């Protein structure tokens, strides 16, 4: 697949733990696990992914 | 008609908002928010056709439409998109979104990058080429971390599927998202203290001219915009602006986020139809104010920074920009805060001054103190420690901070409080008559 | 006679007390009074001072009274300066400021 | 009691030693490539985040690194690092309790939350615990007003809260077991609690009602 | 380029575009009140102390930094312009620690002679018996300079002063609100040549 999520270490449950948060599941009523799913680092972690696919950034110098 | 010309509105009912015409289709977070999620919601379809009609015509899409900003200022937004759009340096052009949240009341900010991250991505890049921006920065709350990271999911994703990077959407324009977290700081959220902040800079607001259009985010142009302006910026154009202003009224067009907290039944965040009376809102969703209408005591239309608005107002308020200037109040944020009679109208006040001393960037002179004055003022009301011709002066200070000061933020500081005197000034002055009876007695 | 504008006063931004030219004497002795210290002079003259329109006026006032003078070279009016704000918020000149 | 003006102290001082770690030196590469190449001083604050939450609480030894970093004098990161709210200057613990007290989590009942967890980890506001893992702190709003009263705990918003339900998170938390964290109050996020009102109709899909020019 | 026409109090003036209102103004011999607007920094509008009406306009616009635009009618001594200055005066003048007497500056200070001359005379800060006012800690910046920050009026003179002219960086803002403080963080020595020049353009006391 190309659309892969962030690395399954910017994310804590890797991937699956049963129901999590207040009820928020995989198939649940609320699909979302990934919000109450995150490590202490996860966003940090996640820019490092990013730097493959962000493309050269302009120059204030002379 | 010129491009600029919204169809003028023909309906004299805007209480529905049939299911269809809801923008933002996973508010709840009932379905995937991912990206299979989104596209079976169609939020990434036909975005390079829409890119390739031309900067010029997404922007006359969006003047048609009539959308003012949702921000909170209410700036028409086709004029704001406008100015940047002139072809007049060589230098870079950027797109700040302005994902702050920090209003009290209101939480519609957080909903959109929770349940549609993709939505708003989508919009960067519509925005994007109708600015003309080489990149987009999202300035998000610090205590919004989940949500970054979350948002910062979706773009991840976004990159991976082409959308954006190199030939976004195969379009042939190159478009990079990022994300900064910003710190813990209210003030953030005002268009010139975003621009500072993003710069590593204290944080402090700029004054205007010059423009966010000529200087912004690193001295170069730039168009800060709130997340609702942006997320509703592509279903404009796959939807039709004339379709977009069928809704609202005449100069008042759109669908709006209504945070309906406060002492409610059912608090929660609904998307409803703007311009829509204000009773048939609070008892369509929210299952009426707790003891029943008979109790409501007044409400902030716009969370903080807006005049309250007493019982009787509300009887007949139309939630709209220019139905609620009428009331003397503005609709800012669009949060609601009801509040029984069961409850300290003095005290309630009070908080949000307090609220405003510890936010102040202390930068210009009234707000950093000015403001320190009302809490002291306010504070003494609260125990009724106080003369009553205290509120004339207090009346009179707000009359100072108003205008005087560099960014918005002072002008917010001043409706409270004269929204508190101009409707319970009697409430005011009976709690300091019992306070002269205790302490005298 | 020393004819001048009175030299203004760098602790303040006000203006208006050097808009006008003034004729000051020689600075002559003074010295410690003996008895309590205080400052002593013969000096009549040192005392004066007066003010007048223009340098014209002062040179004529001067000679119509017989005393020898010079005048301090008029402050030449100030160049125009731009001051700018947006300057300040520069992309890639070096007046941006790194302070606010 | 928070100062702006740095004093010698034993567990803050310029001579402690601070130093990224291998694996967040990487991240402060991936963050410095996001802004201008003349205009590198915007990562100041992701830096400064970064650096406190491999340490809990920012020294100065930290803000001295950071500037380092970007080759810059030392109090242009002190007025940054002093300026936004979330930049713990003194220790601060483990779990840092934030409690929203502005209106409208006052109006629903917000003091006796802020009560109750004084009374059971027996601290003040603005300050620790003799272990350093609680450190009860008021804050203005987190954006969460909906989901009112609201507390949260170091990244966490635990929405819903009562006297009763909160003592349950202080007790689960002081047993070192992790909690649910989330609204509370059988809403799973920001909807009407009950049943709903909006949004039951499926999304009908892409390419509804387009405009047809494309 | 060509002289734009602007009248300042209805005398019509020339002054190339991009000139400042205050500047404007300065060529007919009004001089607007100012304190941290300075001739040779960098150009701030905090104090707001410059405020000035202008002709068909929303709101007060600050002199020092406005941008003079094609046919203003700028009206300096008007009603809303004396209004302007005089509730500034009344919040600058809260919390300044009621030194005078001791205080260096006495005779000579900016905040002194523009409280006469524009500022209200009666003070409505009634919390004086309640509350108190606002005291700020000293700094030890060296041998050459006293510092009472408490009379600090936080125009910024001369944080622009130090970051522009001696290029020393070690001056700045810290904190934000009321509890805004102008010094070091950490106790250093503001070591420069031109160190001096700071005692003349901080307007108060400080
Ligand atoms: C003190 C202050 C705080 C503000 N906070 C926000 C915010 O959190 N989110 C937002 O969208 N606009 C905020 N604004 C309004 C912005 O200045 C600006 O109006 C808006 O971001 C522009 O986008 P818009 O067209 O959608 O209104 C704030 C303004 C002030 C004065
Ligand atoms: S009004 Fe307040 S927040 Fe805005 S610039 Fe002035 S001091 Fe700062
Ligand atoms: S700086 Fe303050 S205390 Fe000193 S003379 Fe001026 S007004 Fe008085
Ligand atoms: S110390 Fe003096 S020059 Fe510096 S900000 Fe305060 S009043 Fe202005
Ligand atoms: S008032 Fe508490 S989260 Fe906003
Ligand atoms: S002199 Fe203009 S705001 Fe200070
Ligand atoms: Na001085």
């Amino acid at each position: 697949s190309s659309p892969s999520v962030v690395g399954l270490t910017s994310n804590c449950v890797k991937p699956s733990s049963g129901p999590v948060g207040p009820g928020a599941s995989a198939t649940g009523g609320y699909k979302v696990p990934e919000y109450y799913s995150f490590n202490r680092f996860s966003y940090a972690e996640a820019e490092v992914e990013m730097a493959k696919y962000r493309c050269p950034q302009p120059s204030a110098l002379k | 008609p010129p491009p600029g010309t919204p169809p003028p509105q023909t309906k004299t009912k805007f209480g529905p908002l049939a299911d269809e015409d809801r923008i933002f289709t996973n508010l709840y977070g009932r379905h995937d928010w991912r990206l299979k999620g989104a596209l079976k919601r169609g939020d990434w379809y036909k975005t390079k056709e829409i890119v390739l009609k031309g900067a010029d015509w997404i922007v006359n899409e969006i003047k048609t439409s009539g959308l003012r900003g949702r921000g909170g200022a209410g700036f028409p937004s086709g004029m704001k998109w406008s100015f940047m759009n002139k072809p007049g340096d060589g230098r870079p052009k950027y797109l700040v979104v302005n994902a702050d949240e920090g209003e009290p009341g209101t939480c519609k900010d957080r909903e959109i990058m929770r349940h549609d991250p993709h939505k708003l991505v989508e919009g960067c890049l519509i925005a994007g080429r109708a600015m003309g921006a080489q990149a987009a920065y999202i300035y998000i709350r610090g205590e919004f971390y989940n949500e970054a990271s979350n948002m910062q999911l979706a773009i991840a994703e976004a990159y991976q599927a082409g959308l954006i990077g190199k030939n976004a959407c195969g379009t042939g324009y190159d478009f990079d998202v990022f994300m900064h977290r910003g710190a813990g700081a209210y003030i953030c959220g005002e268009e010139t203290a975003l621009i500072e902040s993003l710069e590593g800079k204290q944080g402090k607001p700029r004054l205007k001219p010059p423009f966010p259009a000529d200087v912004g985010v690193f001295g170069c142009p730039t168009t800060v915009t709130n997340v609702e302006t942006v997320a509703v910026a592509p279903t404009i154009c796959r939807r039709g602006g004339v379709w977009f202003a069928s809704f609202g009224r005449t100069r008042n067009s759109g669908t709006k986020l209504f945070n309906i907290s406060g002492h409610v039944n059912r608090p929660c965040t609904v998307e409803e139809e703007m311009s829509i009376p204000l009773k048939e809102l609070i008892e369509r969703h929210c299952g009426g104010v707790t003891g029943g209408w008979d109790n409501l005591l007044g409400v902030i239309p716009g969370g903080s920074s807006t005049p309250i608005i007493p019982k009787n107002v509300c009887d007949d308020v139309i939630m709209d920009f220019d139905g609620l200037i009428a009331a003397q109040t503005s609709l800012g944020t669009a949060a609601i805060i009801v509040m029984d009679k069961s409850t300290d109208v003095i005290k309630a006040i009070a908080r949000l001054i307090s609220f405003y001393k510890h936010e102040s960037c202390g930068q210009c002179t009234p707000c950093r103190e000015g403001i320190g004055w009302m809490n002291k003022i306010m504070t003494r009301f609260v125990k009724g420690d106080a003369q009553p011709a205290e509120i004339d002066m207090l009346w009179e200070i707000s009359k100072q901070i108003e205008g005087h000061t560099i960014c918005a933020l002072g002008d917010g500081a001043a409706w409270p409080v004269q929204g508190l005197i101009r409707h319970f000034r009697p409430e005011i002055e009976k709690r300091m008559q019992l306070h002269a009876k205790r302490v005298s007695n | 006679v020393r004819i001048h504008i009175p030299p203004k006063n760098a602790m303040q931004s006000g203006t208006d007390n050097v808009n006008t030219w003034q004729i000051e004497f020689d600075n002559r002795e003074r010295w410690e009074n003996p008895l309590m210290g205080w400052a002593s002079s013969g000096d009549p003259l040192s005392n004066m001072n007066v003010q007048f329109g223009s340098p014209e006026e002062a040179i004529t006032f001067c000679e119509r009274n017989g005393w020898r003078w010079y005048v301090d070279g008029a402050a030449k009016p100030k160049k125009e300066r731009v001051k700018n704000y947006g300057i300040n918020f520069a992309w890639n000149k070096r007046t941006r400021v790194s302070t606010k | 009691d928070n100062l702006f003006v740095h004093r010698d102290t034993p567990e803050d001082n310029p001579n402690i030693p601070f130093e990224f770690t291998a694996e967040n030196k990487k991240r402060v590469e991936a963050i410095l490539s996001i802004y201008p190449e003349g205009h590198k001083r915007g990562a100041m604050i992701p830096l400064l985040d970064l650096a406190q939450r491999q340490y809990g609480w920012l020294p100065i030894s930290a803000m001295h690194k950071v500037a380092e970093i970007l080759q810059l004098p030392n109090m242009r990161v002190y007025e940054v690092a002093t300026f936004y709210t979330m930049f713990m200057r003194k220790p601060t613990g483990k779990y840092h309790i934030q409690v929203c007290t502005t209106t409208p989590c006052w109006l629903r009942g917000s003091d006796d939350i802020l009560e109750t967890c004084k009374k059971q980890l027996g601290i003040g506001v603005g300050d620790t615990t003799k272990d350093r893992k609680f450190t009860i702190s008021e804050v203005e709003c987190l954006g969460a007003c909906v989901n009112a009263p609201m507390v949260a705990i170091n990244d966490d918003y635990y929405e819903d809260l009562t006297s009763k339900d909160m003592q349950d998170i202080l007790n689960d938390l002081k047993a070192d077991k992790i909690s649910p964290p989330g609204p509370r109050n059988g809403r799973f996020a920001s909807e009407p609690k009950g049943e709903p009102t909006s949004l039951s109709e499926e999304p009908k899909g892409p390419g509804f009602g387009l405009q047809a020019g494309l | 380029p060509e002289k734009i026409e602007v009248f300042v109090d209805d005398i019509p003036v020339q002054v190339v575009p991009g000139t400042t209102v205050l500047q404007a103004a300065a060529q007919i011999g009004v001089e607007i009140p100012r304190f941290c607007y300075h001739e040779r920094l960098a150009v701030a509008g905090n104090c707001r102390m410059c405020l000035v009406e202008v002709e068909k306009s929303p709101k007060p616009v600050a002199a020092c930094a406005m941008p003079v635009m094609k046919g203003w009618r700028i009206k300096t001594n008007s009603d809303l312009t004396r209004k302007a200055r005089e509730g500034v005066m009344e919040f600058l003048l809260m919390n300044h620690p009621l030194d005078c007497p001791i205080c260096d500056q006495g005779g000579e200070c900016d905040l002194q002679d523009q409280a006469m001359a524009f500022g209200s005379d009666r003070s409505r800060f009634t919390d004086i018996n309640y509350t108190g006012k606002r005291a700020v800690e000293d700094k030890d910046i060296g041998p050459l300079v006293k510092t009472i920050m408490t009379r600090c009026i936080h125009c910024t003179r001369c944080v622009r002063f130090a970051s522009e002219i001696a290029g020393v960086d070690d001056l700045g803002t810290t904190g934000r609100g009321n509890d805004m403080q102008i010094g070091t963080y950490v106790e250093k020595l503001f070591l420069t040549e031109l160190s001096g020049n700071v005692i003349d353009l901080c307007p108060v006391g400080a």
